[PDB]
């Protein structure tokens, strides 16, 4: 019971 | 005219000293490294132009000239790690900084996407953006009455460059840099632009991303009935991320899942738990997995939402990575769990496809799945209906699995199985 746990080009 | 240039003339016209003729040489540049097929990135970096690009940043006097050089600069630092650092190496940062306060909204938005595609190469540079004081000028441009006013393009590039400044993690942002971005970030999760809403979940997710810490920065802002409601949005763009930032918050303390709960988070589970995208259905088992490692109270909530029959469901039928994620909702529900609780989940028919699940070749479900049956033996032996369980697990065919497992190559699921064969069979 335990929890668990970018860019762009401008055309 | 500037269309189909080649490098060395784009190089000879901005060496000339006569500025037109530099405007014109950028803009081809411009041209060049906007071009969908393979812009010629690595060759604009080798004949120096960076620093040529970021000089005319600083041209006040000719914003054509600011805006084309701003435009190059963001396209270069769109690319690789590499070029990114070209960019920055050449003084970049502070100079799309002074551009923020254009006059002119195009050149401000083009230093916008910039920062934004600097910020986004990684925590390094996303700090050193931050250390030049880009996060006060930023804020800024988003200081309006009404967000409706400002050029839709504009408010996008803005929100998706402040979530870049949430991005990353080793290190997280600076905590006071999150404090001073957060009531812009809740002010844009309440817009009604899809692709404004899908990057402030984006942001949110983000910044729940980490320790109890910085979860609970995020949920005193009250966001919480707000990443439901858009939980329960028809766009997948904004599902997805509110899902993220809804399961990154059930990560943490029981309060702050008890503040998913009281939003109503488990009434949209019936869809997400059956959504036909499998990043849905998995990122919804596993919240649900995390939810039910919560209190007896909240496994309660859990169970009067009618949401235990979605995980048979999930468990019977589904991609394996969410079958494993509802292996472990169930081996947390159990091993929380009251004896009510757990025989009520035994009688929506769980023993079955719980079985079926052990003829998976992976031993970490495997032993997950044997620790739930444990727990369910526990329950049973509290009961004294031990021996039904048993004949139950015979019935299935999860004797056979067991027994045969007996044989496996790991050390615990050895010892789970013959534990579970001697205690009870």
């Amino acid at each position: 019971a335990r929890k668990r746990s970018t860019k762009k080009l401008a055309y | 005219g500037t269309v189909n240039w080649s490098v060395e003339d784009i190089v000879k016209g901005i060496n000339s000293n006569n500025l037109e003729s530099q405007l014109q040489a950028t803009q081809a540049a411009r041209k060049l490294l906007s071009r969908e097929k393979q812009p010629p990135i690595d060759n604009i970096i080798r004949a120096g132009l960076i620093p040529k690009f970021v000089s005319f940043l600083g041209k006040t006097d000719c914003s054509p000239i600011q805006f084309e050089s701003a435009w190059a600069l963001t396209n270069i630092a769109s690319g690789t790690s590499e070029q990114t650092k070209a960019v920055v190496d050449g003084g970049a940062i502070p100079a799309f900084i002074s551009l923020l306060a254009s006059p002119h909204a195009h050149i401000s938005e083009q230093a916008v996407w910039a920062l934004g595609n600097i910020a986004g190469d990684g925590s390094a540079f996303r700090d050193l953006v931050i250390k030049h004081g880009a996060i006060d000028p930023l804020l800024a441009l988003l200081a309006v009455p009404d967000l409706s006013t400002l050029a839709c393009g504009y408010l996008r590039n803005l929100t998706w460059t402040l979530s870049n400044l949430c991005r990353n993690k080793n290190p997280a942002p600076p905590l006071d840099a999150v404090e001073q971005i957060l009531p812009t970030l809740v002010r844009l999760l309440h817009h009604n632009d899809p692709e404004v809403l899908a990057d402030s979940c984006w942001a949110i997710s983000y910044l729940t991303d980490g320790p109890n810490e910085r979860i609970e920065m995020v949920v005193k802002k009250g966001v919480v009935p707000q990443l439901v409601k858009l939980l329960g949005a028809t766009e997948l763009p904004i599902v997805t991320p509110a899902l993220r930032a809804i399961g990154n918050i059930v990560t943490g303390t029981d309060e702050q899942t008890q503040k998913v709960i009281d939003a109503g988070a488990l009434a949209v589970f019936p869809s997400l738990l059956t959504n036909p995208k499998t990043n849905i259905q998995k990122e919804a088992t596993w919240t649900m997995s995390n939810i039910t490692a919560g209190r007896q109270d909240q496994i309660q909530q859990v169970v009067n939402h009618g949401l235990v029959p979605f995980l048979v469901g999930v468990l019977s039928k589904a991609d394996f990575k969410t079958q494993k994620e509802a292996a472990w909702a169930i081996t947390n529900y159990t091993s929380g769990g009251t004896v009510e609780q757990i025989v009520y989940l035994v009688h929506c028919g769980i023993i079955e496809p719980l079985m079926n699940l052990l003829s998976a070749k992976d031993t970490k479900i495997i032993q997950v799945i044997l620790d739930a049956i444990s727990n369910i033996f526990q329950a049973a032996e509290k009961l004294g209906e031990t021996e039904k369980l048993s004949i139950m697990i015979e019935e299935c065919g999860g004797l056979d699995k067991i027994e045969a497992l007996q044989r496996h190559e790991n050390e615990s699921v050895y010892k789970a199985s013959l534990n579970l064969i001697e205690k009870y069979f």
